[PDB]
């Protein structure tokens, strides 16, 4: 239930949630093939009093290094009005996910003169060069670039 | 600066050590008031700068100013990737790309 | 300014008039022609490259607007000038390797 | 011979600004004292700032409320400013409250009052509402230190509660002059003048004491060697 | 300036340190700059260079932990630039590993 | 650099014969639990975990320090392969 | 979410002593690849010497 | 926020390494940067401050029957180290005469009361037979560094003033590296190294430095 706490009854994440790598965005089930349990596996379940289940977790999770705040979901079925999809598809679900992106070490900066570089370090304001009236500079661009 | 010399603060001791140096460089005219000379550096785009790790000045006058600088579409978030093992290719059995 | 104009991303006033309502979602303007045109705001649209194409409003109720004035800022637009980045206080010096 | 304890002047202006002089100190102690205090004055001085927000009928930061011109992005960004001073010391966390409507330009004051809390910047603009525009917030401000960003503290009181970035530290700026001086006999001594600017939650002077206190506390760590 | 025969300089007379720490303690206290040529006594021979040129040599000498060898490798009477430094790394490499 | 590499290159006739001796010895130790080591408990490579110091797992760090001691023999055609691979599984079991 | 802090202390243990290989864009010579002891870091970017 | 553990490693009387970790972000510099300043400014030691030699007018001359020049002798004299054992003491003259084929050392300085020559084998000058040396050296308690041409102290016409190497600290050097404690990884680690002349000791030198700093903290007491 932990792994499901953010899904509506249909299997869609709730608009306005926080999703991170591993998280299911949409539960989906699919039927098992001619590998319906082999001996090794039928027996292992024979021990656990839970007999072979016939559907599978094919859900749509989030890929490594992505994630954000579910902003929206579109659900297109067929059997509903307006809609008809490529042959053999019952329903398609799209879920748009937002991220606020602060600047970070690795991002690339540039100015209109061809000066470009990758943020390599973020000092705390106390280390920044500053002028006598106490104000600290924002950016330190090395002169060897010019 | 004028804002300063009226708020109860004159020139600063590290601004003179810098000016000593700026003069050897040749940025400022020898024998001229601190304000006269800071003026001369300012006109050059240059100002006195203190390393915040020490309070000591930068041995020189620096170019500080206001610059238009954009964030490009190329962010580490879109580009950090690594794999122990994963999908493979039908005929070659070598990992996808 | 032109660039924001032709970029057809910022939002402007079709004829002289006055601002009826204003809102994170729409802007309705009473015109000298008695028409009540209601421009709605493309708020937080996803672009081909993922970069939020967001429209924000730049007038308040009652604001008396001549023709061709601004009503909402596109993305990368700040009162109608192309804002591709940020103005920062820049210092030009070696900094210890970084 | 050795110079002796110098004369501590103090020139507080309002609740925000201060000039703090020390005269005379041996040459080479202007900075010896003026920098490390400024470093502590920027990092380590506790303070307050908003930490989370429930807006009614809102579920995530990127939303939009009707009849309000500002988007939540800008409202969370107007609430970052809000500086809020605790009176009782052992208070760690408040929960301000708000609700306005009609054609009112909600400002920082329109927040309900609470005892042991003063809105040191009441004129701070929040949001613009028009005929029909509602609003019902529940801000949550917190004492704490430094800079702690939303992606880090995740504070949500309700469920649909947007974490916010906190500039805890109350120190808007810190400069310090060092000027030439003399105690009659000797030349090249230093007149340390320390500026401090502030929001009000703590004060230019209470900052300076708290700064020194930490500095003093740190030297204690050299007590016990191995 | 030519002074009583040999050519020397004002600063090689005012300031004369018996060891390198002292010259650098002078630099510590505003007395001289690193780029000022002075007189200092390092490993016997009483030398005319700067304190900077002296600090450099200590940099080498402390890093390879062989003060004698490090003294032969550097060429001191000259500013370090791409070539001299390249030459030092090759020379270090051959004789120290 | 690798602690004491210049002397390692001195033992071998060719840098690549060091690499093979190292990597071989490195694995003699990985399978055997190090029990054949020719180090004393103070020479033991140690890593620092959050709890406290512990024997270095990296069998190559070991192999190289071991090589410096002189307590190893290197060369070609010194033993039958299978008389080693059990005399050692005898003296130090898996 | 499930990754607990002592995973990282566990990794630190893991890579002790061993090196990784770095390659940069055109391997023109033998030195578009060199080996390095890696020290872990937060943030995405690689740190080159 | 644990108690920052503090570690010492001394070779002898002239060198010690002092490491203090972990520390919150920035502090390894906010600390012993000031120490740096202080330990070079304000650690009271002693220093040869003036020298008179019997037939010697000005600094830049050669003594006959002597191998060294004048400056050479003044340089060796810059290197003498002496401790004042009586807290009251604050000045001293040192007298030394000898001649013939000898080479003088800091031992050969006529002893004095509560005045300890630390480095007695320190060579001063060598004499050739027929070579005379008869000289008085003034020595004061003081701090920091004072060029000769800027204290000028002269006890008699023809005494030369010498640059004043007070500081028993010879160099300070500190290195603040990044370090991590479990989850929190931005902490400063403050290694600090302190060279002394043996007069005072690195560890001693530090504690004084620390003391001086707290004391100035209290100079934020009585406003006006
Ligand atoms: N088609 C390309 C384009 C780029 N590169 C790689 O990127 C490098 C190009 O960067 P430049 O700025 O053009 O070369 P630099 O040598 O870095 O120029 P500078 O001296 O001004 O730093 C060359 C090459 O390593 C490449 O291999 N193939």
């Amino acid at each position: 239930e932990a792994a499901l706490r953010d899904l509506d009854e249909e299997g869609v994440v709730r608009i306005g949630a926080e999703v991170k790598p591993g998280d299911i965005l949409v539960g989906r089930t699919s039927f098992k093939g001619e590998s319906e349990p082999t001996p090794e596996e039928r027996l292992l379940r024979s021990i656990f009093g839970e007999k072979a289940r016939d559907v599978k977790d094919t859900s749509l999770r989030v890929p490594p290094g992505e994630g954000g705040i579910v902003v929206r979901t579109v659900r297109l079925r067929r059997g509903d009005p307006g809609v008809e999809l490529k042959p053999g598809v019952r329903e398609v679900v799209r879920v748009y996910v937002a991220q606020k992106r602060k600047l970070q070490v690795g991002d690339k900066l540039a100015n209109r003169h061809g000066n470009k570089g990758v943020v390599a370090k973020i000092l705390p304001v106390e280390d920044m060069p500053h002028l006598p009236d106490g104000t600290p500079v924002d950016v330190i661009l090395n002169p060897l670039g010019v | 600066f004028g804002k300063r010399k009226g708020e109860g603060f004159g020139v600063d001791k590290r601004e003179v050590e810098v000016l000593r140096r700026a003069e050897k460089l040749g940025l400022v005219t020898p024998g001229k008031t601190p304000e006269e000379q800071l003026k001369e550096l300012f006109l050059q785009g240059k100002v006195v700068l203190y390393d915040g790790r020490t309070g000591e000045p930068i041995e020189g006058p620096i170019v500080v100013g206001q610059m238009f600088i954009m964030k490009l579409y190329h962010m580490v978030e879109d580009k950090m990737h690594a794999r122990s093992t994963g999908p493979y290719s039908l005929i070659t059995q070598q990992p996808l790309g | 300014e032109r660039v924001v104009r032709d970029s057809l991303a910022a939002l402007y006033a079709e004829e002289d008039g006055e601002v009826a309502k204003v809102d994170g979602n729409r802007i309705v303007v009473r015109y000298e022609d008695g028409r009540l045109v209601e421009y709605p705001l493309r708020r937080f649209y996803r672009s081909n490259q993922g970069t939020a194409l967001d429209q924000r409003p730049r007038v308040v109720v009652g604001q008396r607007v001549r023709k061709g004035d601004l009503l909402a800022d596109g993305p990368a637009s700040e009162n109608g000038f192309l804002a591709l980045g940020q103005n920062v206080l820049v210092a030009i010096m070696p900094f210890d390797g970084y | 011979s050795k110079l002796k304890a110098p004369v501590f002047t103090v020139r507080t202006q309002g609740r925000e600004y201060g000039e703090f002089v020390l005269e005379p100190l041996e040459r080479g102690f202007g900075v010896t004292l003026g920098n490390p205090l400024r470093r502590i004055l920027l990092s380590s001085i506790p303070g307050t700032a908003v930490t989370s927000v429930y807006i009614e009928d809102v579920l995530h930061e990127f939303s939009t409320i009707p009849g309000v011109k500002e988007d939540v992005v800008e409202i969370i960004l107007n609430l970052k400013e809000l500086v809020v001073r605790f009176l009782n010391p052992s208070l760690q966390t408040v929960t301000l409250l708000l609700k306005a409507e009609g054609p009112k330009e909600v400002k920082a004051r329109d927040f309900l009052p609470v005892a042991d809390v003063e809105i040191m910047n009441p004129d701070l603009h929040i949001a613009t509402l028009e005929e029909g525009g509602r609003l019902n917030m529940e801000v949550r401000v917190d004492r704490g230190v430094g800079y702690v960003p939303a992606e880090k503290h995740g504070i949500k009181d309700r469920i649909n509660a947007i974490p916010v970035d906190a500039v805890f530290s109350p120190v808007r700026r810190v400069a310090f002059q060092v000027e030439d001086t003399r105690l009659g006999q000797r030349t090249d001594l230093d007149k340390l003048t320390l500026r401090i600017w502030t929001d009000g939650s703590v004060t230019p002077l209470e900052a300076l004491n708290q700064a020194v206190e930490i500095l003093r506390e740190h030297l204690t760590y050299f007590s016990n060697p191995q | 300036i030519k002074v009583a025969g040999r050519e020397t300089s004002v600063g090689r007379l005012k300031y004369v340190f018996a060891n390198p720490d002292e010259a650098l303690l002078a630099v510590a206290h505003g007395i001289v700059d690193l780029q000022d040529v002075v007189t200092v006594r390092y490993m016997g021979k009483r030398l005319e260079t700067s304190p900077g040129r002296i600090l450099f040599a200590r940099i080498v000498a402390e890093a390879v932990e062989d003060e004698k060898v490090a003294w032969e490798l550097i060429q001191l009477d000259v500013p370090q630039e791409k070539n001299s430094l390249k030459d030092l790394v090759y020379q270090a490499f051959l004789r120290l590993g | 650099a690798e602690p004491g590499i210049d002397k390692l290159f001195g033992m071998v006739d060719s840098k690549y014969r060091l690499t093979v001796v190292v990597a071989k010895r490195a694995q003699q130790l990985l399978r055997h639990g190090f029990k054949n080591t020719v180090l004393e408990p103070e020479e033991r490579p140690k890593m620092q975990t959050l709890e406290g110091l512990f024997d270095d797992p990296n069998a190559v760090t070991w192999a190289m320090k071991e090589l410096l001691t002189g307590r190893l023999v290197f060369g070609e055609n010194l033993v039958p392969e299978d008389r080693l691979q059990k005399e050692m599984e005898r003296l130090y079991p898996v | 979410r499930d990754i607990k802090d002592e995973v990282w202390d566990a990794l630190e243990e893991v890579i002790h002593g061993k090196v990784v290989l770095l390659n940069r864009a055109p391997t023109l010579h033998r030195l578009g690849i060199q080996a390095f002891q890696p020290v872990l870091v937060e943030g995405q970017s690689i740190q080159l010497h």
